[PDB]
RNA sequence: GCCGCGA
């Protein structure tokens, strides 16, 4: 439960995929060139990846709502995950974002980018096709390390 | 050494060595075999019109690469047919979303990708692929201990693996025990099947504790007590490292 | 570089960030005390966060 | 001025579960008291356990029984959570023997003199066939903490026949304990606390034994702070010197130079002793063979020298 | 030589210019130490002793 | 507890499976502790079987239709003393147990939903400020061992 | 062997000052360091019979937050170092004490009027630094011996706001002790290797030595176990 | 020398 998930999470992702059908629908008029379409998908992409992350980490940071004296405040939160990225000890926020957050954009079987990235973190499950995508990447780095 | 991705569904994308020899050495997949010639294939189930029949093709390399495959992650009907009129698929060494009659084939199960090896981490989906990679090198350096103890949680492969590696005692025509004792296990065959002439009875000698290639011990001990109804195909002694027919 | 490259790191992080945190409300709120080993008798004897 | 916790209210849920109140208590004295009794009860409460095993036919753990269902290593593993209470005795052999089929449990074990089973129902072992027995010696001792049977070598002062199974020995009956604390019914009081503790063991030591056995040693280790106050070996050496059979001018000349034991004159470099008078050249070689019959070469450095 | 190898853990009571040694993995990088104090203080007369 | 691991090494690797894998197992471990005491009462047979029955039809359409309806009586008590230890489950790999069911699992043998304790100090006896996820994993003894080394 | 255990000997004290001690023990059982200490610190920080002050009364303003008639130092900072004073009351619950000074110059504890049967530990513990210049300061306190610490939460005594203003919740703390750490470390004893060793850092407040500190809770704690020691005693 | 393995 330390890994809170935004919940207008798929809210988003659903507008992204609305506006990808829609560029779809263009390239489908013929007014549109596959490398516009292309870079035009990824652009969108990130910045949904972008926008989740953001959210994800509003809502991570000042998650405490704790009474005052008088009524109601809020403050950083005390969430242990939150806790452990914040104070350095172990962890950065890229990690936080591949926890709760979109995995993102991903690919490496020569360094482009696969049109539909990971839209599932790592708490929720992952599918064959995500997993075996994000291998390309874990291979690629482990062999760059070893080498 | 990098992950083609034509290695779904015949070679691990996981389970592979570390340091010098990463993407050299590969695992088989689960359900994996070799072709005729020598290729690497991967079974996959017939969609004719919408719904997804039982009838099951063997797909090479070349072959799968002009279908369109559905996913194992697809939701069905009672009839067979998907509920969604649009699904994911890979088509060209790519991942697409199809409409349900452009579906040529069909994943069989969602553990075709992984080897054995690495379809014993349970929430393997949760982990990432490197630190998957590390567990599933380690699982395989791990010694037996005095008692073997069953996983509380695991992935069901247990079984397969405990009984397919001729680790431990499988009754070839078991009937009903007759004597059971800690190294000899003797069995009445049932009168149902027999062979005509001199009877017979099945004896099975279990190997006590035996210095092993790694200088560990091999060790079996019977599961049935006396008397037990055994059928084919069942476990009467457990290996090193197996509780009950169940790796562990 | 000279940067110190004995620094405290993983649970020793932890361990003085969780320290020196504040919270809007807990055990005791504005008391005013003497010195640090007063701070320390309130953390021990449960009557002060 | 503070109020003693009387032991009242014990009572006892099954023949290992059992719960002890201490009613009156002061305000922090509760949990204090808890976790101390808690610490002391599972570190060292003193109990008895299997020590060793001897089987008829049995040669060594890693050996099979003809007619028995489980190994050696099963049986040792069965025989070490046997729970046993002894009165009077440390070294108590329980011999067992039983033939036919079935389970052998501790309750076919041969009733000693004294010497309670907790339990008659704790299998150790199987007999799988009608014609084969088991016959064993087991050897029951009393202990405090966990003695592994690896660690132990004073067993080995004596050799032990081939056949003795070592098994590991943990002497502690209290397997779980656990404490909680309540306000105390007592109303003319303005509060008072209550202290309530739950064993889980073995049945072998009673639940108010225990916690008097605690506190006993919880009092005599508190004893020490309530009076703070506080505010040349070799056999060889260290002889007579009139001992290497010398001859008579070195007498005179050893009694001269103050040489009264074999030792001092082991320090001295070859170089040096020449310079006493009428030393003599054949003369001290025969000192250097005489010492070198001993095996003490001359040139040696000590560290200290007693008068003795 | 006078060399050893092993696997290392941690030791949190430890000082920063202390490490923790087998005394096993000593009395052997040290064996030469010991049989000079033993030779000096008495003990064993001889090399072989 | 058995084992104290350090959390740092969780957020830093994604090793999550970990984190899912105690949760389960404590939840597994507290269905065989039910099973376990209800054993200790010798309550009948009906009511063991009925839990036991309860207990293996929860998830959410899942394909196991293991029924004690036509399960021998000895064979019902044989199979309750045999998991008296924990609930032995499995996961397949990428159609595994949703957090959804691990909470309801864990609600079925009483026990807290989030998958944390309350853990006391064993030297002072003081509780810890925050819960601790204590649960039941399945280590290795790997073949690397100083003895040889 | 059983039903005997290691006690510690050749205890060690490094006393520094008159107020500050390290008492070294050695050898302990595995596991009796950390249990001697937890009690001996639970027991010198919870509950130890002591004498401290607990009511005020200034002459002017009773508010909480007062103008403090320009006496160069808060209200605040006089309850804090009145909260610090320590005292030996012989044979009274309760005794009230008053100083009154006029002219420059710093206060001390010394200057409180003369009683008989009450002790000041630390005569020149200053208060304040007078009324600035050329006036007088007037203090009423009232010292009730306690137990432990009672944070000043609430006054619940008297009628309305009569008993808070007579007292202003001054802070007490009735246990004489200023600090109290305990540290267990490794030592060994013939062949055996895992014992314990306790230090124990004790910095008191004064008006009493630190072993008699010590001595006093290891007494009463030594005293709660007559019931179950009492029957089952050697002698 | 090959083969496998650990950081």
């Amino acid at each position: 439960d330390d890994m809170v998930i935004p919940e207008k999470k798929h809210e988003i992702i659903s507008e992204a995929e609305a506006e990808v059908a829609e560029i779809q629908e263009q390239f489908q008029s013929g007014l549109v060139t596959a490398g516009e379409r292309y870079n035009k998908v990824i652009d969108i992409w990130a910045a949904a990846n972008d926008r989740v992350s953001k959210a994800m980490m509003d809502n991570l940071q000042t998650e405490t709502v704790i009474n005052r004296d008088g009524q109601e405040e809020k403050q950083v939160s005390f969430n242990s995950i939150y806790m452990m990225a914040d104070s350095g000890a172990r962890g950065s926020a890229a990690q936080i974002r591949q926890l709760a957050g979109m995995r993102g954009l991903m690919a490496k079987p020569d360094g482009s980018i696969i049109e539909t990235p990971i839209t599932a973190n790592f708490r929720e499950g992952l599918n064959v096709l995500q997993y075996f995508i994000s291998t390309h990447g874990a291979r690629k780095g482990l062999a760059d390390t070893a080498l | 050494r990098d992950v083609h991705p034509t290695h779904y569904g015949r070679v691990c994308p996981i389970e592979t060595p570390e340091g010098p020899n990463i993407g050299l050495i590969n695992s088989l997949s689960v359900y994996a075999q070799t072709n005729e010639y020598g290729f690497l294939e991967t079974p996959y189930r017939k969609v004719t019109d919408g719904v997804v029949t039982d009838e099951i093709h063997y797909l090479s390399a070349i072959e799968e690469g002009n279908y369109v495959i559905a996913q194992a992650n697809s939701n069905l009907d009672e009839e067979g047919h998907f509920v969604e009129d649009l699904v994911t698929c890979r088509s060209k060494g790519e991942s697409s979303l199809f409409s349900r009659d452009q579906v040529d084939y069909m994943d069989v199960s969602t553990q075709q990708v992984v080897s054995v090896g690495a379809s014993l981490i349970p929430f393997l989906e949760h982990d990432d692929a490197n630190r998957a990679l590390m567990g599933a090198n380690m699982q395989r350096q791990a010694v037996p201990t005095l008692r073997a103890d069953k996983p509380l949680v695991g992935t069901g492969m247990e079984r397969a693996v405990a009984v397919d590696s001729g680790v431990t005692a499988v009754a070839k025509r078991g009937g009903v025990v007759q004597y059971v004792d800690a190294s000899r296990i003797v069995i009445k065959v049932n009168e149902d099947e027999m062979y005509p002439g001199e009877a017979g009875i099945d004896i099975y000698n279990l190997t006590k504790y035996t210095r092993s290639n790694q200088n560990t011990c091999i060790n079996q001990m019977p599961c049935v007590s006396l008397g037990e109804p055994v059928e084919r195909g069942d476990v009467l002694a457990d290996g090193p490292s197996t509780d009950l027919g169940e790796l562990a | 570089n000279g940067e110190p490259i004995i620094v405290p790191s993983q649970d020793v992080v932890l361990g003085l960030y969780y320290m020196t945190r504040d919270c809007v409300n807990a055990k005791g709120e504005g008391m005013v005390l003497t010195g640090p080993k007063e701070a320390e008798r309130l953390y021990r004897s449960g009557l002060a966060s | 001025e503070f109020l003693k916790p009387r032991l009242v209210d014990i009572e006892q849920v099954s023949s290992t579960h059992a719960k002890v109140t201490l009613e009156p208590l002061e305000r922090g004295f509760g949990h204090t008291l808890g976790n101390a009794l808690r610490r002391i009860l599972l570190s060292s409460m003193p109990g008895c356990a299997v020590t060793e095993v001897e089987i008829d036919g049995v040669l060594h753990e890693y050996s099979t029984k003809e007619g028995v269902q489980e190994d050696i290593l099963e049986i040792l593993l069965n025989l070490k959570g046997l729970a046993v209470r002894v009165q009077g005795k440390d070294e108590v052999i329980l011999t067992l023997n039983k033939s036919g089929i079935g389970p052998v449990t501790a309750a076919d074990i041969t009733h000693d003199g004294d010497v309670e089973i907790v339990k008659p129902q704790h299998v150790i072992c199987h007999l799988t066939d009608e014609n084969a027995s088991i016959s064993m010696r087991i050897k029951v001792q009393r202990g405090r903490g966990y003695v592994p049977a690896s660690t132990r070598i004073h067993s080995e002062e004596d050799e032990r026949p081939i056949g003795r199974l070592l098994v590991d020995a943990c002497y502690s009956p209290v397997e779980r304990i656990a404490y909680n604390v309540e306000a105390a019914r007592v109303e003319q009081r303005t509060d008072l606390d209550k202290l309530v503790i739950e064993m889980e063991t073995n049945g072998t030591i009673d639940p108010e034994e225990a916690i008097r056995r605690a506190a006993t040693i919880l009092a005599e280790q508190l004893e020490a702070f309530v009076d703070l106050r506080d505010v040349e070996f070799d056999p060889i050496l260290l002889r007579p010197v009139d001992d290497l059979e010398l001859t008579v001018r070195s007498a005179n000349c050893l009694k001269a130079e103050a040489i009264h034991y074999i030792g001092d004159l082991v320090q001295r470099t070859e170089v040096e002793l020449l310079k006493t008078p009428n030393l003599g050249k054949k003369s001290l070689t025969e000192i250097k063979d005489v010492l070198a019959s001993r095996g003490l070469s001359l040139g040696m450095r000590l560290e200290n020298w007693p008068p003795a | 030589d006078y060399s050893g190898r092993s696997v290392i853990t941690v030791g949190p009571y430890l000082r920063l210019h202390q490490c923790g040694l087998p005394k096993k993995m000593a009395l052997e990088l040290f064996k030469p130490f010991i049989y000079g104090k033993l030779e000096l203080r008495g003990l064993a007369t001889t090399i072989k002793a | 507890v058995d084992i104290v691991l350090n959390p740092l090494g969780v957020p830093s690797r994604m090793n999550i499976g970990q984190i899912l894998e105690t949760h389960l197992g404590m939840a597994a471990k507290g269905i065989g502790d039910k099973i376990n005491a209800m054993l200790k009462q010798q309550q009948e047979v009906a009511k063991l079987r009925e839990f036991i029955q309860r207990a293996y039809d929860l998830g959410a359409d899942v394909r196991q239709k293991v029924d004690l309806s036509t399960f021998s009586d000895e064979e019902v008590m044989r199979l309750a003393e045999n998991l008296r230890k924990g609930m032995p489950i499995a996961t397949p790999v990428f159609d595994g147990a949703k957090e959804a069911e691990i909470k309801e699992l864990l609600k079925l043998g009483d026990l807290p939903t989030s998958g944390q304790i309350r853990l006391y100090d064993g030297r002072t006896g003081e509780q810890f400020e925050r819960p601790v996820t204590v649960g039941y994993m399945y280590m290795l003894k790997l073949n690397h061992l100083v003895d040889d080394k």
